[PDB]
């Protein structure tokens, strides 16, 4: 059965939001930066909004910092989806979340209140999601490695299949803070020295560090389709298998990856010579990327006329190890939506142990419009061993509220900056108004608006932060230093 | 004097003045044991449970 | 679909198989001692690498919890009947529930990084068993093993799985993860659990592990395995809009109780057991015990036998699940009821009378099918309920001379032993021959009586297919383990 995709949240390197993740990389641009006192580092990840979730700011001092983001992002894709979250209070809602660091926990043991014990274990990443939008679903975390997101993604589908989930948020988390986790992981002299993902290219010599979040909101497509939900996309099918007898535990094995791929696409009634597009899992190394792209010529390179195009994202942000798979899916989702493929970097030289003629294969490294329903391909292959794969196809007077004054006026001017973007010029005025006044919920403190144009309605919003339904920015949180002492 | 509310920094809200009245304990934060803590806080001036801001808590004393 | 059960493995304090844990059950003993207050393992840091092929530094760098399981997979797929050598190349889903990474704060004081990464618990095993089924490690708290064992029988019921390995593992190595716990405020002073108990002051601290084998029960049928139960449905919920985040609900447990046990058709009053989850705390007892009586207590013309696990071994909060599961599928299998320790009077906010409900303080046997419920609650809110209802020459190898005497003379005891005397040799003939692997160092023995071929037996302490029936229970392998630690 399908699975309707209708709102996502990110946080990523240099992208906020969804719109500034798209930007960035139809812009072909890099995040992987220098350590900021090489890899791609959020701002202000000590920074929390306590007040908004009812949070003592003596328990946001102990708090993981992973539990706030997906908090964050929780509210966010809820937000975008346009759902209120007032109304799913005692709802069996699911919520699946994959993460695989607990790097705070070790900072506080290296050098003790209440607080420690519900701060530093993982199943509260969840289990505060549940605590806060009243769920009566199920909640887990899944420790899968560098798929849990992937793996949280297919356990929700299949939950939402079984009928005892209506709505479920998947996705995953990572945040590289601890030293210790950098010097372990430089130990398995996995890194390499350039500081970038060469994907598929001859210079390639291992992967940079990431870190970030994304979730998803998925339902079933008849539900969201009797709801009148505006869908993102439609999930087909997902599997999850495991390596097995390969030659080391470590190493991959290219007979798993094709029997997954094989099966995947089998039950999703797809066939080859219309898969527009694959997301890559490679992260720049010379080991697991020839076998993954020998699995990829094998199932879908064999009888194609034209080659298949693939990419990775991990050329832009890295990779986050945690949130890849999500990462993954939210650049195909964008991907089908805008009907583009976005560039790939770190492709100037084909690997040679790689036959990108043979394998029916080109790296996507251009900008260019998607033509045809398109269908596209997320994996997602875990260290240990277990992979997943998700196949994607496209779908078939203004009031402003917060709760504090300075909130109130950011949202203001957050709200008529999206206005003044093109991107906002493409609704009309009144489904601004009825999707302020229907998809938003009501806090404290409100203004209201009104005019003849939509720039009188820009101006008088900026003054004061001194029918169809449509995306709106977000919520604006009012962050504050919550670190250990 | 009679007020007091000098013991409310166990919040964590810097000095004793970020602190408000007439709110409920349980949207500014307080669990079963900070509870307690603030009811044998108050052993050097129902109680609690019947009174969620501390203005009808101080109207005891 | 009902799934079966056909094997089972555990290791507990001072009960280091289903025989021990069983004796411990029956006899109404305690393994909560001092620390060498709590259940603890003889010993953590002892691992028989050369049966898994493991280098002995990657063994010193190895999780002690990876060891566990790996070791505990293997027993449980030994006792099911199933070679492993042909469970190569097949779909076998591995799910491993834990929640304690105190090795990892051991090391932080190339074999690092792969000795303590938690997914690899379950990976390692796809790895050892050549597997190409899902191998993922779930966690959720105490429910952990619990909420496995649901994902399995809906795997196995989707159909992507043919036989999965479902279970958990929690082990306190480290002082720090004590020292938060007490300051916590959870630890009982006395070092006992009191559950539904007036002296009710908290819970106590256990080390131990778990697994059980899950395969379709027609396709268990069709094969002829040995079924060791039958289990009906599985639900997992949360607690949502609570009083307190760590508070539990009443609510959310009757919903899951009520889903719970009209999904698997049994109507009340048939429930002959009911393990609890009590902790020995005055505040989630209460609300387990009205949750309990709202939805089982009522409708039923006989008080409700229930009981915890906890008041033998302590708090496990990593396997406390599959624990459970497998003291009721013991329970179910022997037709008895053990007695619960740490009860003396009842709690004044508990009135056992009007909830229709009593605690099993004695050893009786069962009487009417039998139904069983297994319930987890874990710390952040997450419930699990599972309804088990129970089923309608010698040849000797190792891979070590000493590894053949040692498991010559475990055969030789338990065959000495009255639960061996219910089986013919020629059974224990063809399951030596059938249902074990012959490894480098193979003997048999000869003889016309069972007491001759156990005297052979301790003296020494071809396709034998067509030789030959049923088959019977084995006491497994003898391992040869070694101590491995980080200096
Ligand atoms: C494995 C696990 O979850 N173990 C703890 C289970 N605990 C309970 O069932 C009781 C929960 N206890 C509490 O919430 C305590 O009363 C607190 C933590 C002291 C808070 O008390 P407050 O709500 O009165």
């Amino acid at each position: 059965e399908p699975i309707a995709v209708i709102g996502l949240s990110c946080r990523l390197p240099k992208a906020s939001g969804p719109q500034e993740l798209w930007q960035l990389l139809d812009d072909g641009a890099s995040a992987v930066t220098r350590v900021p006192a090489w890899g791609g580092f959020l701002d202000r990840v000590d920074t929390f909004d306590a007040g908004f979730f009812g949070i003592s700011p003596r328990e946001a001092a102990a708090m993981d910092p992973q539990q706030r983001l997906v908090l964050e992002l929780s509210w966010e894709a809820l937000e975008g989806a346009g759902l209120v979250p007032a109304t799913l209070r005692d709802t069996g809602l699911g919520v699946f979340v994959g993460a695989a660091r607990d790097d705070y926990a070790t900072l506080y043991r290296r050098r003790v209140d209440h607080h420690a014990m519900t701060g530093l274990h993982r199943s509260l990443i969840a289990n505060r999601i549940s605590y806060a939008l009243g769920a009566h679903g199920p909640s887990m975390v899944v420790d899968t490695g560098c798929s849990s997101s992937l793996v949280a993604v297919h356990l929700a589908c299949e939950s939402l299949r079984r009928g005892e989930s209506d709505i479920a948020l998947a996705g995953g988390v990572n945040l590289n803070i601890a030293a210790e986790s950098a010097r372990e992981t430089a130990a398995f002299g996995g890194l390499s020295p350039d500081g970038q993902c060469f994907t598929f290219d001859a210079r390639a010599n291992g992967f940079v560090r990431g870190e970030g979040g994304g979730l998803v909101v998925l339902k079933t497509l008849r539900r969201a389709l009797a709801d009148g939900d505006l869908v993102h996309g439609v999930i087909l099918a997902s599997a999850v298998n495991n390596d097995g007898p390969s030659d080391t535990l470590t190493t991959p094995s290219r007979r798993a990856q094709e029997s997954l791929l094989t099966r995947v696409y089998r039950r999703a009634g797809v066939t080859p010579t219309e898969v527009g597009y694959v997301e890559l899992h490679g992260t720049g190394t010379k080991v697991g990327d020839p076998i993954e792209a020998a699995a990829l010529g094998a199932v879908l390179g064999t009888g194609r006329d034209t080659p298949l195009p693939v990419g990775s994202i991990k050329t832009n942000i890295g990779h986050l190890e945690g949130a890849a798979g999500i990462a993954g899916l939210i650049k195909a989702l964008l991907q089908l939506r805008r009907r583009r493929l976005v560039p790939s970097l770190n492709f100037s030289t084909p690997n040679p142990d790689i036959p990108l003629d043979a394998l029916n294969l080109r790296v996507q490294q251009e900008s260019a419009p998607w033509a045809t329903t398109l269908v596209a391909g997320v994996s997602s292959f875990g260290m240990g061993g277990t992979n997943c794969h998700v196949v994607v196809s496209a779908a078939p007077p203004w009031v402003v509220s917060a709760r504090s004054p300075q909130a109130l006026r950011d949202q203001a001017g957050r709200l008529a900056a999206w206005a003044d973007s093109p991107a906002g010029r493409e609704a009309s005025p009144v489904d601004i108004g009825w999707s302020l006044a229907t998809s938003r919920t009501h806090f404290e403190y409100r203004a209201v608006v009104s005019g003849s144009d939509r720039d009188e309605l820009v101006a008088s919003l900026r003054a004061l932060a001194s029918a169809a339904r449509v995306e709106l920015p977000t919520y604006a949180f009012q962050r504050s230093r919550h670190w250990l002492e | 004097e009679t007020v007091r509310q000098l013991t409310a920094h166990v919040l964590g809200l810097t000095a004793a003045a970020d602190v408000e009245m007439t709110r409920s304990f349980k949207d500014l934060g307080f669990d079963s044991l900070m509870s307690v803590e603030l009811r044998d806080r108050l052993c050097a001036a129902t109680l609690l449970y019947d009174h969620p801001s501390p203005a009808e808590t101080a109207e005891f004393v």
